[PDB]
């Protein structure tokens, strides 16, 4: 039966390639060197005109074996011609010690804080120490900032968007950390860490400061549950400011859409889309389906409103837009998919492990696959002209 | 190959011999058996539909060339067959005349008296 | 000429399955 | 020959009708709107053609046998009138897709079209066998000629040879001359020319019997339904039986021409050696077969990767080539492909750390 799988991945392959042109305005397919693990784009990028193209910085964390782990920083080359086309890798810094998944601050340029499978809190890197970092230094990299207390490995990170050295980390042990780098020590990380959040009994899925308050923070739970709170009470060490049983299956993304304060969501196991507003936390404000298998991951579109993408683990990843919820759907057509379904992805051969949306080209999606695929994709203007 | 050897009978024990002399090795002809001693995924329609029409172009000027050189196809393939008329009655010695009156001589089997004349050996 | 390419374009027009 | 096609037609449905009460109804549904979406004859005249026995004058047209009256020409056509010279364009007016069931039965109106042709092509053949038949006087005067004209039972009086044949075909059907008569009716008129029409009943069963499978097999509503409904690839391609091969109809009116091609054929029993021939036999297919369904297993889990709302609506699938390959000779800088030749574990795709693959479009 293995083969047979081997087999169906390979011709769904086969048949995506050849429809490849129909379906797409933009493929760029590179291998690596090893599975990545994780990817994001740079908020900047730099403008040569002299042929008409355009480079854009990549932050990759991909692990060669057990425990070495390897970030990296590519070069995106793409065209400025819509109204060598090429990625490059570079700078892989290697890491015995496993840091999983990265996040750089949106106002250091180089403060990137780091989780792995071994270490139970984060690890911060800056510019100064990659550049003290030797190359024949066959130690691994030492980060500025060494920010553990916890015991179990930590799960995700998320810095704040309004505020300077504002860290959130929730952990295996069923536990939040949030920490303050205003007032950091040499000997002391209690007092950089500024709240302990120690509310629920399970271990939170996803942790996320919102996007137009510096205080709210929301996280879901392996016991399918979603808690926004606020940093400033000591009681939400405690208690969260409000909770609620989002889905069935064990709860896996959160997120807010940046345009709007009022739009959370969330996605678990029930091959569910959840989404809530500010006003009515009672309530889901709307349910989404149409996957196929477990969901991974989800992320609006940093550029515009409506716009949501889903991954998942059946080796596909769709694009729903809001604003398409309620219109019809004649019959001849609706056979395929719900009316909201926008477009689907099914140009891989593993699961859809990280993704991301380069931020200042619209459409534009990067994502990473486990048999070193890195595609960097944009799809039609035809399928969404308005 | 067994149809042009001659045909030669083995013995039921017969290691099969490697022989190493590269060169020159007499083997009668037939005892010699059996001489015992990337993939790049393009998925496109780009070669093919160049190669049609590269099939196409080929066949074009083929056809040119030939439907020029018709109108005379015609005079000197169809009335070839009157051309030979006149060298046989007027008797003009070609090179295919010749050959017939060495056909004819074989036919009739001469051996050492003169050869009659153009017009007068009587296989008639 | 012309006239031999267009008979060559009919001919396949006209035979192509 | 229009007039051959018609008398095709009515011969299959005479035959439904009087020797098959049962599946009438659903007979009528097939023969009057799924073969004229393959045919392309008009609507309403087959109608009143094939009505003209299908609904009485079974005992009455048992008894009367006449020659079935025929109408004017029958011709349908879309929105493409007009022809010249050096321009003579063509195109597949109905494409229709379709299994085994209806490939064999295809095949079999062509045998009898053929066979009915042919057939109406000896009309010269029988007068020059009437005068090798002839008396001979010295015969005559010895009293030892027996007429060969007094054996024949009552023939037809119609107005050409072929439709007194035709009459007699139509009483073979029903079941009034016997086989014995039919051939001896044939061997007065045709000579021993006419071999190939001694088992037109056979063939006329065998093409009844395809009908009423056709119509009422194992997934009968659901093909016939997926049929009329009214672009149809992988809205053809779906679908399961127990390993058929799918076809595909053209039907061209200019020429009047009707073509079958084999599309996918589906999948065969899997084995336990392929594990072992992949090394060799595999990869050369998967690689060499660019953009083209390859067929060695592919049963199980075949959840198109997108969705068919994306691509742009058109018809005659067969254009749709033609726009990918439009699409592909565009400013794609295109490189070559990942160059990806792993198999040496025969478990899984593996490729290699260089080679992308360019703006594969624009």
């Amino acid at each position: 039966e293995g083969i047979n799988q081997e087999k169906c991945i390979n011709e769904e392959y086969k048949i995506w390639k050849k429809n490849s042109p129909f379906l797409y305005d933009l493929i760029i397919t590179r291998a690596l060197e090893w599975p990545c693990m994780s990817l994001q784009w740079y908020p900047e990028q730099q403008i040569f005109a002299e042929h008409g193209y355009t480079e854009q910085k990549m932050f990759l964390g991909v692990r060669a074996d057990v425990g070495k782990y390897l970030l990296a920083v590519a070069s995106i080359q793409l065209p400025y011609l819509n109204q060598s086309l090429r990625v490059n890798i570079s700078n892989l810094y290697s890491h015995p010690e496993s840091v999983c998944s990265a996040k750089l601050m949106p106002q250091d340029d180089s403060c990137v804080a780091t989780v792995g499978n071994y270490h139970n809190d984060v690890l911060v890197f800056d510019k100064e120490s990659f550049e003290s970092y030797s190359s024949a230094s066959e130690s691994p990299l030492k980060p500025k900032y060494r920010l553990t207390k916890h015991t179990q490995p930590c799960t995700s990170v998320c810095w704040n968007f309004l505020s300077k050295g504002t860290l959130v980390s929730g952990s295996q042990d069923a536990t939040l950390s949030c920490w303050d780098l205003n007032a950091y020590n040499e000997s002391d990380s209690a007092s950089v860490l500024k709240v302990h959040i120690s509310s629920h009994e399970k271990q939170v899925s996803d942790v996320r400061f919102h996007y137009k308050h510096q205080d709210l923070l929301a996280s879901v739970s392996y016991d399918q549950y979603l808690h926004v709170h606020d940093i400033r009470r000591p009681d939400a060490s405690t208690k969260p400011a409000r909770s609620v049983h989002a889905h069935s299956g064990p709860i896996h993304s959160v997120a807010f859409n940046p345009h709007n304060d009022f739009i959370l969501a969330t996605c678990s196991t029930d091959k569910t889309i959840a989404l809530w507003d500010l006003r009515n936390l009672n309530q889901r404000l709307h349910t989404l389906e149409g996957h196929e298998d477990i969901v991974t991951k989800i992320s609006f579109s940093p550029h515009e409103e409506p716009i949501l993408a889903s991954t998942s683990a059946d080796r596909r990843t769709l694009v729903w837009d809001l604003s398409r919820i309620g219109e019809d759907q004649p019959a001849e057509e609706a056979q395929d998919g719900p009316p909201e379904l926008l477009f689907m992805h099914g140009g891989h051969t593993s699961c859809t492990i990280d993704m991301d949306w380069c931020p200042n080209y619209n459409w534009t999606m990067a994502t990473a696959a486990e048999d070193n695929i890195l595609q960097i994709w944009t799809p039609s203007r035809s399928i969404w002209g308005n | 190959s067994d149809h042009v050897t001659p045909r030669y009978r083995l013995p039921e024990k017969a290691k099969v011999i490697r022989v190493g002399l590269p060169r020159g090795f007499k083997n009668k002809g037939n005892i010699v058996i059996d001489e015992n001693e990337k993939p790049f995924k393009l998925n496109f329609l780009e070669q093919i539909r160049d190669n049609v029409i590269n099939l196409r172009k080929m066949v074009e000027q083929d056809e040119q060339l030939c439907i020029e050189t018709f109108s005379k196809f015609d005079f000197y393939a169809t009335r070839d067959c009157e051309l030979p008329l006149r060298i046989l009655c007027d008797v003009a010695n070609d090179n295919l005349e010749n050959d017939d009156y060495v056909l004819a001589l074989r036919d009739l089997l001469r051996i050492s008296k003169w050869d009659p004349n153009q017009p007068v050996p009587a296989p008639f | 000429e012309l006239d031999i390419k267009a008979f060559v374009q009919k001919l396949g027009q006209r035979l192509c399955h | 020959n229009e007039i051959v096609l018609f008398d095709t037609c009515y011969m299959v449905c005479t035959y439904i009708v009087c020797n098959s009460p049962s599946g009438l109804k659903k007979v009528e549904h097939f023969f009057k709107n799924i073969l004229p979406l393959h045919f392309g004859l008009e609507k309403d005249k087959f109608s009143i053609f094939l009505d003209q026995v299908f609904r009485g004058p079974a005992a009455a047209i048992k008894a009367s046998l006449k020659y079935p009256s025929h109408p004017d020409s029958l011709l349908e056509h879309q929105d493409h009138a007009g022809d010249t010279e050096n321009e003579m364009h063509d195109d597949v007016d109905k494409e229709q897709f379709g299994y085994s069931s209806m490939y064999v039965f295809f095949r079999l109106f062509n045998l009898l079209y053929e066979r009915l042709y042919e057939l109406q092509r000896l009309e010269d053949q029988v007068s020059i066998i009437q005068q090798r038949i002839i008396p001979n006087p010295v015969s005559q005067k010895q009293k030892i000629w027996r007429d060969r004209w007094n054996d024949l039972s009552d023939v037809p009086d119609e107005k050409t040879h072929y439709e007194n044949t035709y009459v007699m075909i139509l009483r073979l059907i029903y079941g009034i001359v016997d086989q014995s008569a039919f051939e001896d009716y044939l061997r007065f008129y045709y000579g021993n020319k006419a071999y190939k029409i001694y088992t037109i009943d056979k063939l006329v069963w065998s093409a009844a019997k395809q009908v009423h499978h056709i119509v009422s097999d194992g997934k009968y509503k659901f093909v016939t339904s997926l049929v009329e409904q009214n672009l149809y690839r992988l809205e053809i391609e779906k679908l399961l039986n127990p390993d058929e091969i799918l076809f595909r109809f053209c039907w061209i009116n200019k020429f009047k021409s009707f073509g079958i091609k084999i599309m996918k054929r589906a999948n065969l029993i899997v084995d336990q050696s392929l594990d072992t021939q992949r090394r060799v036999w595999k990869k050369y297919v998967q690689n060499y077969r660019i953009q083209k369904l390859t067929e060695e297993i592919s049963y199980k889990n075949y959840r198109c990767p997108f969705l068919c709302r994306n691509i742009e609506k058109e018809r005659t699938v067969e254009q749709l080539v033609s726009r990918l390959q439009t699409k592909l000779l565009r400013s794609a800088e295109l490189v070559s492909g990942l160059q990806a030749k792993l198999c040496l574990d025969s478990f899984k795709l593996l490729y290699l750390p260089r080679t992308e693959d360019s703006y594969i479009d624009a």
